[PDB]
């Protein structure tokens, strides 16, 4: 009987430390939507200053009276910059979505091993 | 008539209500999340599959369909939505409802169905900033488009024509095929003020194609000669046409 | 009282690679539509064959 | 009731905020209305500038009510966090 | 003695959407009010029918 | 210039948004 | 110089990379 | 422009508002 109670305790013990690591690791999947929503209000933002800026280029070569291949280029390479550093966003999303997903699996892991140990 | 559902994770335990014309359409509760096979009950995906099976049942028709992470409700052409709310028994960012009013643009679904029109009025009073966003599927973006009711095109058979040398070295005289308007509504975006008076006079300002309508000068964009609308409701371009009507 | 290797093979959601954004008019430029986006003289310049 | 006290604080911290940004959304979009009356050119396109610069202002005041509510959204669950941590301690005791 | 449900039935206060905040004078602007605010000399200008 | 010198005096500000995390103890079973 | 003037002020950022790093718990041995 | 060029001078700060929270200690039972 009085077995039966450590080994109740036991299991109850192991219910709530992984109970824990749940509630925390769906807290960090919140967290991965949160920043998600940041890299994604960064990119509209972005956005914003990259068609203003495109198009204040698109407005001085029109009235360059010039054309050409070269003129077409500078808009071209202005252009880059902006998507490249949009890309950057999101990469850096992806590493701070990386760094998570793996401090959730940690902690399951971590409350794995412990499980196991008790019983 | 139509809403949509973000999902987001639940966070184990909290009780996920949908009200629909008032009813309290597939309220769900996610388990304490104890066992290992409670895990699986947390992910975006799965929420919405389920949320979804019970919105089948209690809903007559109302053809409902689940995306990557959202849940798409189309009313069946009889009664509209009319009441579009959701309980997260949580702090709001479990499930929000998503309908076609945004209050910002931050205040978005991140995957939404394939075309999705969102109004995004900041303020009620102000005409501000009260433009049309809308969903691409094939890249994940949102990008604004006119209203739903609004019309984007002239005649083409009142505005001018133009008389084009053909490639063969015979002339064509056609109508000019102008860009239909794409930021706004006409509220937001209104006409290019010659749609009611004639066209007195033409001319190429600094790379620019110029009408004088009764009283006002009208110039295009300066790389489009045949564009009279503004690129964004926001953010204005620099580059957008210009519309002035001479004081005095 | 649980399964010992449930609780590992139980893995996080997976890697969402793009972030959805809002993209203003203006920055589609140069694209592949029939309608005349070619702007200046070079659109109205026509060959002659 | 100490974090429900604290999203008070916030509240207040976000609604001074939105005033002083208010503050000077009156003065950028007066000045302008002196400039587009000044102008004398007139036209949709004058008022197409102010409703732009208006519509940034607006924006302005959005993100600070988004940026309070996440941070409400934040303390409501930590406030429960610590709800359902004393209910399970509390159960366990007997 | 307490209710173990009791405690976990009990939440938060719900949220609180939008903030108070003070609108100064000239913000508001292009209202639906008759009375004139319609400015420069469009609003002098009267149409004949 | 009227129009383009005091639109350039209007710098509205970006606010990047800022987010936090929930927290839950855990309990010590005894017995 | 219209096109050098308006270059100027494109602006783009550099947005450096961020990294963060994995943790493990452990666990205590009973008998 | 005696007058604007000094109000420009002026530049009162905007001083935003800063709080804090509360703290309780609680206590462990014994018997």
């Amino acid at each position: 009987k009085m077995i039966a109670a450590q080994t109740a305790a036991g299991r109850r013990q192991a219910m709530e430390i992984m109970r824990q690591t749940n509630i925390q690791n769906a807290d960090l999947s919140l967290q991965a939507r949160s920043k998600l929503e940041e890299a994604s209000a960064e990119l509209t933002s972005q956005n914003m200053q990259k068609v203003q800026a495109i198009g204040s280029i698109r407005a001085a070569i029109g009235e360059s009276m010039l054309e050409g291949s070269s003129m077409d280029r500078i808009k071209r390479v202005t252009e880059g910059q902006f998507i490249r550093e949009a890309n950057m966003v999101t990469e850096n999303y992806r590493r701070d979505y990386q760094a998570i997903f793996a401090q959730q699996l940690g902690g399951t892991q971590s409350a794995a091993s412990q499980i196991d140990e008790i019983y | 008539q139509d809403g949509l559902i973000n999902v987001r994770g639940g966070q184990y335990g909290r009780e996920l209500i949908v009200h629909i014309n008032g009813k309290d359409v597939a309220k769900y509760k996610i388990p304490d999340g104890s066992q290992p096979e409670h895990v699986n009950n947390t992910d975006a995906q799965w929420l919405a599959e389920e949320l979804a099976k019970q919105m089948r049942t209690n809903l007559s028709d109302w053809t409902v369909n689940v995306g990557q992470g959202f849940i798409h409700v189309t009313a069946p052409s009889g009664q509209q939505i009319d009441s579009f709310t959701t309980k997260d028994g949580y702090a709001d960012q479990l499930i929000n409802p998503v309908t076609h009013y945004a209050q910002s643009f931050s205040k978005l679904p991140p995957n939404a169905p394939n075309g999705y029109m969102v109004k995004i009025v900041g303020d009620a009073s102000k005409s501000a900033d009260q433009y049309y966003v809308r969903y691409d599927a094939e890249r994940k973006v949102w990008t604004e488009t006119l209203g739903w009711n609004t019309e984007d095109q002239v005649l083409w058979e009142t505005m001018p024509h133009a008389l084009v040398r053909a490639a063969d070295g015979n002339f064509d005289f056609k109508w000019l095929e102008w860009s239909p308007k794409s930021c706004g509504d006409v509220d937001t975006n209104p006409w290019p003020s010659f749609v009611g008076s004639s066209i007195n006079d033409v001319f190429f300002f600094r790379n620019r194609l110029g009408f004088l309508s009764g009283e006002n000068i009208i110039l295009s964009r300066t790389a489009k000669y045949f564009n009279f609308y503004p690129a964004s409701i926001a953010n204005l371009s620099d580059d957008d046409p210009i519309d002035v009507a001479v004081s005095t | 009282k649980m399964d010992t290797n449930q609780i590992r093979a139980v893995e996080p959601a997976p890697l969402t690679q793009e972030v959805s954004s809002v993209e203003f008019g203006g920055s589609s430029d140069e694209t592949d539509t029939e309608g005349t986006e070619v702007s200046g003289r070079k659109g109205l310049k026509v060959e002659r064959d």
